[PDB]
RNA sequence: CGCCUCCUAAAAGGUAACGGAGGCGCCCAAAGGUCCCCUCAGGCGGGACGGAAAUCCGCCGGAGAGCGCAAGGGUAGAAGG
RNA sequence: GGCGACACACGUGCUACAAUGCCCACUACAAAGCGAUGCCACCCGGCAACGGGGAGCUAAUCGCAAAAAGGUGGGCCCAGUUCGGAUUGGGGUCUGCAACCCGACCCCAUGAAGCCGGAAUCGCUAGUAAUCGCGGAUCAGCCAUGCCGCGGUGAAUACG
């Protein structure tokens, strides 16, 4: 498990790869690549461990990652959920939560179709 | 949401209750129509009924339940599922 | 699937599903039957019922109209059969020469 | 035998902890490990690719030693399993192995493990051993991503001398072991 | 594409700016 | 033990991101990790990563005593 | 309709009825000879996937398991693995 | 408060499933319109939405304004991906008395279905179709992917 939990694909850019991790997306994918002065464009294959430790230390201690990310925005719900506000009844209800139709479509929230 | 540069928006006549609550020592029922006030530190443990378009709920405030709005713990629609 | 609908009147599920076992005898003909769509309603004389059907050969329209809203659907059921049957067979007609 | 840190420190630091915690008046009367059984429940080869030669590679290298089949007591419908059939791993290290398998396990397994909280306090025997299982092989560092074909984690029993769970709690703590609570 | 805000073909249909889209 | 049939376990040295070396026994002589106990947040106090946070929330708003009193 | 097991069968053997219940018409190249080693079912507690029940660990557990197949006898101080 | 509900069903559309493509950076070429508690140059704070300064223009003068496809370079290498941008978490902006139900926008994270679509079915005969962007009415703001316009690039085919 490289770097950070997750094992980040090698043949391909540092940047590109980064975005294998939860909670890294592009945007902190050029963050941490500057502030450990690694180029952008090398690929995972052709990082030096010295590297690695370095992406891999800043990127870990910068933010919240993989688990524990999943563990706060589960408990945010599960509080939402809890406090039974109507953000939280959307939740419970596994119903679209941002105010969207639900007479059509919502499908994602909803999943493939239910026969009647 | 609402801009931070404006304020904390309570509708006044809701909040001066809460404040004269506090004082004298807490609690009525507040009926309130005021969805749109902020549930604010000051109305903690108090319990408010919202009137949802139909009915007043009441509304028991908590430390949790604090950053929201009023109208978000009294649902306004009846939805027991379908068919 | 079947749409019904009812203009300007309410119906009740008993009435949408007779409708759907009536619109049935056209399965007869083991053809597709594509969005079938029945509207009913009241004029002053007595009640309409309206159906347009698209099938693999053509399209099916028709009115039923009588005081007794069940034979005003039972009379659209025999305007839509007549046409299905001529739009099933016409093709039959001329095979030889 | 050979010089190792963690059956060193058993002996240095943990035996005299343990002497002073409790108050045992013959030095046979001290917690001591007796042996760490490991075991591989698969049985996701007991038809298929009943090459499960491939795990009993990776254990031997995590070990040293090379692991023995187990086979089922009897047949079963619901598991699609009939008697006889290859359906796990189980190696059983004492002594010097037994000390170093524990060594990495603390050093390197053990924090390797994903969203690791620590071990779980009330899995002990109540006889005075403990139990916990792992859902990778991963974790351990003989084993490198290439060289693994699939998933598969394990059982492990660490037996202790001692005869209750507060002592075995005590030894095992002392040793390295990391409890959440 | 234009369905992406993150990007600049997004921010054009959609008639926005930021930085993705600059002015 | 029975010949032939193990790995033979030599002296090694299990190299960890944070510097720790650890003087052990394997079959690999040489092995790097990303992580020890020496390092490994669960272990080192209570060392909380990137969130130290303490919730922060929710009467952590205070932005702030402004309404009329 | 021959054969095997139990009961009827009256504590030796034997004992009938169109009396009460079940089996057989095979099988095994080891499921045979011998030497060596090993000991169950089950209950409780513990253990990734793993479940009432797969494999692992501990404790209790004389035989209630096993012994190809009916039943009976026998049997771990083995006939069982 | 509801018209925004949501086991379901149909109609119209938007964005797509990617390399004749996607992303970044630099660089060209329109038309028709709209604009004094309006359109906003330019400056500065902010990654940004935006905010604070501030000139011009009763507008062939000043402003919206940059058109986009394109062009030139660089990255991506056939993968559910640097395709796609749904869903959700968190943080902010602006309008408005007030954005819980029920606004638009920005930023971080999340990154779904979808690998070109059954029966069936729509449009178009030339500056048309296709594809690209620009404006306006309504309008505090906007749920516009709609509507009415505007130009850019620019086909295939018609035996009968
Ligand atoms: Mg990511
Ligand atoms: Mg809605
Ligand atoms: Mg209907
Ligand atoms: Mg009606
Ligand atoms: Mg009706
Ligand atoms: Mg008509
Ligand atoms: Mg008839
Ligand atoms: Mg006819
Ligand atoms: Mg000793
Ligand atoms: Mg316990
Ligand atoms: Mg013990
Ligand atoms: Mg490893
Ligand atoms: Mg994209
Ligand atoms: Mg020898
Ligand atoms: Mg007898
Ligand atoms: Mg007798
Ligand atoms: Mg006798
Ligand atoms: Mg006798
Ligand atoms: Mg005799
Ligand atoms: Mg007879
Ligand atoms: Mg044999
Ligand atoms: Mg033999
Ligand atoms: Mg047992
Ligand atoms: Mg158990
Ligand atoms: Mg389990
Ligand atoms: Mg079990
Ligand atoms: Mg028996
Ligand atoms: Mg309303
Ligand atoms: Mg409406
Ligand atoms: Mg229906
Ligand atoms: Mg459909
Ligand atoms: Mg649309
Ligand atoms: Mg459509
Ligand atoms: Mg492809
Ligand atoms: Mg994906
Ligand atoms: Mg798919
Ligand atoms: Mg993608
Ligand atoms: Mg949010
Ligand atoms: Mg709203
Ligand atoms: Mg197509
Ligand atoms: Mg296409
Ligand atoms: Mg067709
Ligand atoms: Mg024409
Ligand atoms: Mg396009
Ligand atoms: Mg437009
Ligand atoms: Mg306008
Ligand atoms: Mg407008
Ligand atoms: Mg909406
Ligand atoms: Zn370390």
């Amino acid at each position: 498990a490289r770097i950070a939990g997750v094992e980040i694909p090698r043949n391909k850019r540092v940047d590109v790869a980064l975005t294998y991790i939860y909670g890294i997306g592009k945007a902190r994918a050029k963050e941490a690549l500057e502030k450990t002065g690694i180029n952008p464009a090398t690929r995972v294959k052709d990082l030096t461990e010295a590297e690695v430790v370095r992406l891999r230390e800043y990127v870990e201690n910068t933010w919240k990652l993989e688990g524990e990310l999943r563990a706060e925005v589960a408990a945010n719900i599960k509080r939402l959920m809890d406090i039974g506000c109507y953000r939280g009844l959307r939740h419970r209800r596994g119903l679209p939560v941002r105010g969207q139709r639900t007479r059509t479509n919502a499908r994602t929230r909803k999943g493939p179709r239910k026969t009647v | 949401p609402r801009s931070l540069k404006k304020g904390v928006f309570v509708d006044d006549h809701l909040l001066e209750k809460v404040l004269e609550l506090n004082a004298k020592g807490e609690k009525r029922l507040i009926k309130t129509w005021s969805r749109r006030s902020t549930i604010v530190p000051e109305m903690v443990g108090h319990t408010i009924a919202v009137y949802n378009g139909k009915q007043h709920v009441p509304v028991y405030i908590t430390e949790n339940m604090v950053g929201h709005k009023l109208g978000e713990f009294a649902p306004t629609r009846t939805y027991r599922g379908h068919g | 699937t079947m749409n019904i609908t009812s203009k300007q009147m309410e119906i009740t599920p008993a009435i949408r599903q007779h409708v759907a076992d009536r619109l049935a005898k056209l399965e007869k003909w083991q053809t597709h039957l594509i969005n079938p769509h029945i509207i009913l309603s009241k004029e002053p004389q007595g009640f309409v019922a309206d159906a347009t059907i698209n099938t693999p050969n053509g399209v099916l329209v028709a009115s039923g109209k009588h005081e007794d809203m069940y034979t005003a659907i039972n009379e659209l059921i025999n305007k839509l059969e007549r046409q299905l049957n001529k739009l099933q067979h016409k093709g039959e007609a001329r095979r030889a020469a | 035998p050979l010089d190792v840190a963690l059956k060193r420190k058993y002996y240095e630091e943990v035996r005299p902890e343990l002497i002073r915690r409790f108050g045992y008046q013959n030095v046979w009367e001290v917690p001591r490990l007796e042996k760490v059984v490991i075991n591989q429940g698969l049985g996701e080869a007991k038809e298929d690719a009943r090459i499960l030669e491939k795990a009993a590679q990776e254990l031997a290298l995590i070990t040293g030693q090379k692991p023995a089949v187990t086979r089922a007591k009897k047949s079963i419908s619901n598991f699609k399993l009939r008697k006889g059939m290859p359906i796990g791993l189980r190696v059983t290290l004492r002594r010097d192995r037994m000390w170093i398998f524990l060594e990495k396990l603390l050093n390197v397994a053990l924090p390797r493990i994903r969203d690791f909280r620590g071990l779980n306090p009330n899995s002990f025997d109540g006889r005075g051993n403990y139990n916990l299982g792992l859902r990778e092989q991963l974790i351990f560092p003989e084993i490198t991503y290439d060289m693994v074909d699939a998933l598969r984690g394990m059982d492990i029993a660490v037996v202790t001398t001692a005869e209750t769970d507060e002592e075995a709690r005590a030894l095992l703590e002392l040793l390295g072991f990391p409890f959440r609570k | 594409g234009k369905g992406d805000r993150r990007t600049r073909r997004g921010k054009i249909w959609r008639g926005t700016y930021g930085k993705y889209r600059p002015r | 033990m029975k010949e032939g049939i193990h790995p033979k376990l030599v002296p090694a040295r299990i190299i960890c991101g944070c510097g720790n070396v650890i003087e052990t026994y394997s079959t690999k002589p040489e092995i790097y990790v990303e992580v020890c106990s020496k390092c490994h947040p669960f272990y080192t106090g209570q060392q909380r990563f990137v969130d130290t946070e303490g919730r922060v929330e929710r009467f952590q708003r205070r932005y702030g005593d402004s309404y009329r009193k």
